[PDB]
């Protein structure tokens, strides 16, 4: 069943070999990004579709592994954009897909493009999860920017700086995502009195 | 003996037909650069990667 | 020993409310003898903090923001300018302000030449790797240096800081560059290449 | 092993103790000495690397903007090519550790609109990029961008 | 010969606007970034002819624009310069060809083009 994802996701992204030798030579636009992602997501509607409630998360945390385990950041961005489109057409609950990219362990800052996405694609996605979710994610959120040091490269700052927008979203009064007391609950949980 | 896979070229006294020729030179002077690449690769010595080099016949 | 203490004690607040009051306070506490106590804030103080590697984490967002505001407001009131202690002990005293800071209008007034040693300070850690809070000092330092003047305190700015101040995060360019013909150059190159 | 097990024991026996030198010298320099007589009578330099060896057609400098002198740096190349059209200038930003890991194209989706032959360029090389193995060069990135163009100015004519 | 004469050859065999670039590279070997050879003033001058403006010569200016052949700060100069203002339909052009470039409006080059770019504002 993951053999099945398996086949469909690496199938999804290969990679030619025989290029590079005659350049362009070979009769065939390789499929745009969105004949790849129209074909992709049709691929994985199959089967999910097919796919049980009970089995609908380790499949996710399967997807997330996969495109974590990558190293090319259009590969990682492409993917990431089926994911997008796999939550917009209603085909994804929108909290399995934060919860298992925020909660993957191999998501580190020292991973700064991957972050970067990374928190990219879920300040896209976060503005449907319900208020309890939210506050979650508030959680694991604050918890994984704990981790970074007190000084890191002039380079990363930026890009890590990706997670400061999800939580300036989360905690903007307008947008209303959740009540702000829970909000501060969480803070004041995670910084308390007399911490900076 | 197995297919592997297949792709079709580009389109772009006449009994020579130039084009295949042309296509059965270049398969044999470009593809002994992909397996060195190949070898490259899995001993992890970073590359460019296999290029036309200043001329264009080399 | 007065000014630093002082600065110890806003230092170890961490609320919003209690350093923003502190900063209110200080100030008018430092115009005791707000010429001299700009001289130690200015030259003692704030490069020891931003030099220091393991001083910049008390620089941190709630007492930092805070300790850049006094900081500007001390050297726009010692720029544009008192008891009678104050008096006698600023003519008792003797120092070499050119051998202090050497430096790589008058530039002979020593606060000419705190503020230029600072802005060199500033410029140095703007361009320089290993982002952490103390460029965020000096981006809030520099950022109420644009909102709490008018228009010099930021005439005695290094031009390579227009075009660094934008490389690490508008009205902050057109404010800083004190508007000569070849600071038009300066302004026009980073406003345009944002 | 076989006709030498007897030292093996002896120092693997006695490996730790401060004096163990001490012993060997007084044990062995006596007899060598006497037979054998007395002892003797800002830019990560890969980019250069690279940028040094690049085809004349492409033109590659550093941005004027963007941090300098710091682990990742950025470049905007050019492209000069009879046969080839003049195109958007293309942005690249190399990571610092550049081997072992693949330069990323800062997309600019705004210039390579309002042309039909923009698009075409753009829709190629977004082709060839994910064609492209991963730890790829900065050249496998430039040659791609040179590829693309020139399949976008033969589909279109 | 002249950039007049290229462009009304360009005119008169139908030049699509990337083989309007190839062979304007070949005409002239020295491209002086196609400013000192004022390539916007002979395009606007050669499109706004008319009461209404050809497209071919409006698609070679707004390919010489969104490929970085011409700086913006000659194009707004060159549109500084028309007036007229009786024909709508060129202004309409004009005003097509300032919104492609302007919120954009970003000079990498010599602080003397920044200050061109200042001055054509």
């Amino acid at each position: 069943m993951e053999t099945q994802l398996q086949s469909i996701f690496e199938e999804v992204v290969k990679t030619e070999v025989i290029e590079e030798a005659f350049p362009g030579m070979f009769m065939d636009t390789p499929e745009d990004e969105k004949t790849k992602l129209i074909s992709c997501l049709g691929a994985f509607r199959q089967f999910w579709g097919g796919l049980s409630q009970e089995s609908h998360e380790q499949c996710i945390q399967w997807i997330v592994k996969f495109i974590h385990g990558q190293h090319s950041p259009k590969r990682i961005s492409f993917l990431y954009d089926c994911l997008a489109m796999a939550v917009e057409t209603g085909l994804l609950p929108p909290r399995l897909v934060c919860e298992s990219l925020i909660n993957s362990d191999t998501l580190e800052w020292e991973r700064t493009q991957l972050w970067a996405l990374t928190f990219k694609l879920v300040r896209k996605i976060i503005g449907g999860v319900d208020y309890k979710g939210v506050r979650d994610l508030l959680k694991v959120i604050l918890e994984k920017i704990l981790t970074i040091p007190n000084t890191v490269s002039s380079a990363v700052v930026q890009q890590l700086l990706a997670a400061r927008e999800v939580i300036a979203y989360i905690l903007e009064r307008n947008a209303c995502l959740l009540p702000a007391y829970f909000a501060v609950t969480e803070i004041r949980k995670l910084y308390p009195e007399g911490k900076l | 003996a197995m297919a592997l896979l297949l792709q079709q070229f580009k389109e772009n006294m006449c009994a020579f037909n130039k084009v295949l020729a042309h296509f059965v030179a270049m398969c044999d002077t470009n593809m002994p650069f992909v397996g060195l690449r190949l070898e490259l690769s899995n001993l992890e010595i970073p590359h460019q990667g296999v290029q036309v080099e200043g001329d264009g016949f080399s | 020993w007065f000014c630093n203490n002082l600065i110890k004690e806003l230092l170890k607040e961490t609320r919003k409310e209690h350093t923003l009051r502190a900063v209110e306070l200080l100030y008018s506490i430092f115009c005791l003898d707000m010429q001299q106590v700009t001289l130690v804030l200015l030259g003692h103080i704030l490069p020891g903090l931003l030099t220091d590697s393991s001083k910049w984490h008390s620089l941190m967002d709630p007492p930092g923001t805070a300790l850049a505001k006094l900081a500007v407001w001390c050297a726009l009131s010692s720029y544009s300018s008192a008891s009678t202690r104050q008096k006698k002990r600023h003519r008792e005293d003797i120092e070499d302000y050119i051998s202090l800071f050497p430096l790589d209008v008058n530039m002979r007034d020593p606060l000419n030449r705190v503020l230029a040693n600072l802005f060199l300070l500033i410029s140095s850690i703007l361009g320089s790797r290993t982002a952490g809070p103390h460029t965020q000092f000096v981006q809030w330092f520099m950022e109420e240096c644009v909102d709490c003047l008018e228009q010099s305190v930021l005439q005695f700015m290094p031009f390579t800081t227009v075009s660094e101040l934008v490389k690490v995060s508008k009205v902050v360019l057109a404010i800083t560059d004190l508007s000569l013909p070849l600071g038009r150059q300066v302004a026009a190159k980073a406003i345009a290449a944002l | 092993q076989y006709l030498c097990q007897p030292l093996l024991d002896a120092v693997l026996a006695n490996i730790r103790s401060p004096v163990f030198n001490h012993s060997l010298y007084r044990t062995f320099v006596p007899a060598m000495t006497a037979i054998h007589g007395p002892p003797i009578t800002s830019i990560p330099s890969v980019l250069q690397g690279e940028v040094a060896r690049l085809d004349p057609k492409f033109l590659v400098n550093l941005d004027p903007s963007h941090c300098s002198n710091n682990g990742t740096v950025h470049l905007i190349c050019k492209l000069d090519d009879k046969d080839l059209p003049s195109v958007p200038p293309l942005e690249l930003s190399v990571p610092a550790d550049y081997p072992a890991q693949s330069p990323l194209w800062i997309d600019r989706q705004w210039q390579y609109d309002a042309n039909p032959f923009l698009q075409s360029v753009h829709r190629c090389m977004t082709s060839r990029l994910l064609q492209l193995p991963d730890k790829h060069s900065v050249t496998a990135l430039l040659n791609t961008w040179a590829q693309s163009v020139h399949q976008a100015c033969l589909s279109a004519a | 010969v002249n950039l007049k004469q290229a462009i009304l050859q360009a005119w008169k065999e139908r030049w699509s606007d990337y083989q309007w670039a190839i062979n304007m590279k070949k005409f002239f070997p020295k491209g002086a970034t196609w400013d000192i050879l004022n390539l916007a003033d002979a395009l606007l001058e050669q499109a706004m002819i008319g009461p209404s403006p050809n497209p071919l010569i409006l698609s070679y200016l707004k390919y010489a624009i969104s490929s970085q052949m011409v700086s913006y700060s000659s194009v707004l100069t060159a549109i500084s310069k028309f007036d007229d203002f009786s024909r709508d339909l060129c202004v309409q052009a004009l005003l097509d060809i300032m919104d492609m470039f302007c919120d954009r409006l970003s000079c990498h080059g010599k602080a003397e083009e920044c200050i061109g770019l200042c001055r054509a504002l």
